[PDB]
């Protein structure tokens, strides 16, 4: 059982910079039998770097791999738009093989606030017993924000979902949609709801609601 | 060139048996080092190993996973086969093989995957309905109006959204779906100029999604401001 610990989970660069992911091992990997892969979402894994050094048929030279023991580096200098993506390391001195959580390379951008949007339970799908308050969180960064859900006051919590895009094409900025799921009972008991997001680049958290029905 | 193709039941109910199997091209389970195994990825984590087989027949599982796994391969039709059983939910996720070229070349060809969903529940299309920004206190910028496709099964949809002049409209604003009860459901926005709503005649837009077991197509209303 040969845990593989990478980080950091997720590494913030420029294009063109010099980028250094750590995969450590829970214990000394035999003969350094580690592997690196790279993953576009997506697609499928692709081999970059084996015997923790040698490069594969067709990949790049800005990618290398180094280390032994239960320290290795996969070093990416000249980071190029396409390299954006998820990596992989993994050992196969045993099998069980086992993989690393990977880490992901984000282009870093700067900050930019997100602009709310709060939108209010459709009569149709009230018909149906359930009511999903939703509220949009448009072009943003960095990922991080909190957004929580307050009912006649009350935090909520476990009834909301969360999802979020994958940085943009154009941007280098993310969206996400926080999801309020109640019952239509449950909906209708109160009158205000409202989705307080708190963000790096909003001075103050910003909050957006409405009350039952006024809309 | 090498090769591999996975396939398999792209749904499945749980406390059942998954087969999977991988059709290969372009080498035989024969010379020494050569092998083939599958490894998974739940959506939005990281890549899992299963069991991998060698040539001599050697076979090799994930503890965690054995006795639940089972590997084989046909040299005689050129494809290696998994049985995984008591089918969870959690195991959910995308199934690839991959070849190991050698003794020290791991995976170096993947397949391309086959996402396996395991819910209970039945392949159903979308059910549609509208989110009209209750925006105000400020519309400000532009104004923006959503559709939110219910469940559905399996996790495939498409989004496209065309006016009542039925052109077409730019939205980009697809998130990724959510899993909710054995369904999955997904949100799609889209931002239109305050400038143009508060004018036009056009008392909508539409949504429209194209999942394999039905294409429905809601029309949203737009807001009026001025
Ligand atoms: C559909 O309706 C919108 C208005 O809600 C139209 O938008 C205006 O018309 C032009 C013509 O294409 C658009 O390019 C502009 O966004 C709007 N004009 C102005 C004054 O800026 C939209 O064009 C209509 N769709 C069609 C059939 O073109």
């Amino acid at each position: 059982e040969i845990v593989l610990t990478q980080s950091p989970g997720t590494l913030s660069l420029s294009p063109g910079e010099r980028a250094t992911l750590s995969c450590r091992a829970s214990e000394t990997v035999s003969n350094d039998k580690v592997a690196w892969y790279q993953q576009k979402p997506g697609q499928a894994p692709r081999l970059l770097i084996y015997g923790a050094s040698s490069r594969a048929t067709g990949i790049p030279d800005r990618f290398s791999g180094s280390g032994s023991g239960t320290d290795f580096t996969l070093s990416i200098s000249g980071l190029e738009p396409e390299d954006f993506v998820v990596y992989y390391c993994q050992q196969y001195a045993s099998s069980p093989r086992t993989f690393g959580q990977g880490t992901k390379v984000e282009i870093k951008r700067t900050v930019a606030a997100p602009s709310v949007f709060i939108f209010p339970p459709s009569d149709e799908q009230l018909k149906s017993g359930t009511a999903s308050v939703v509220c949009l969180l448009n072009n943003f960064y960095p990922r991080e924000a909190k957004v929580q859900w307050k009912v006649d006051n009350a935090l909520q919590s476990g009834n909301s979902q969360e999802s979020v895009t994958e940085q943009d094409s154009k941007d280098s900025t993310y969206s996400l949609s926080s999801t309020l799921t109640l019952s239509k009972a449950d909906y209708e008991k109160h009158k205000v709801y409202a989705c307080e997001v708190t963000h790096q680049g909003l001075s103050s958290p910003v909050t957006k609601s409405f009350n039952r029905g006024e809309c | 060139q090498v090769t591999l193709k996975e396939s398999g039941p792209t749904l499945v109910k749980p406390t059942q048996t998954l087969t999977l199997t991988c059709t290969f091209s372009g080498f035989s389970l024969t010379t020494t080092g050569e092998g083939v195994g599958w490894i998974r990825q739940p959506p939005g984590k990281a890549l899992e190993f299963l069991a991998f087989i060698y040539w001599n027949d050697a076979k090799r599982y994930n503890p965690s996973l054995q006795s639940r796994l089972t590997i084989t391969k046909d040299a005689s039709k050129k494809q290696v086969v998994l049985t995984l059983t008591n089918l969870d939910p959690v195991d959910t996720a995308t199934y690839y093989c991959a070849r190991t070229s050698g003794w020290d070349i791991e995976f170096e060809y993947w397949g391309q995957g086959t996402l396996v969903t395991v819910s209970s529940g039945s392949a159903s299309a979308p059910t549609l309905f509208p989110l009209v920004s209750c925006e105000n206190s400020s519309p400000s910028s532009t104004v923006a109006v959503g559709c939110l496709a219910q469940d559905f099964l399996p996790d495939s949809i498409t989004f496209s959204w065309k006016y009542k002049n039925n052109s077409d409209i730019s939205s980009t604003r697809g998130f990724p779906s959510v899993l909710r009860g054995g369904k999955y459901a997904a949100t799609s926005q889209v931002l239109l100029p305050s400038k143009d709503v508060m004018q036009g005649t056009d008392e909508h837009v539409v949504c429209k999604v194209q999942h394999p077991n039905g294409n429905k197509e809601k029309d949203v209303p737009l807001p009026v401001v001025i």
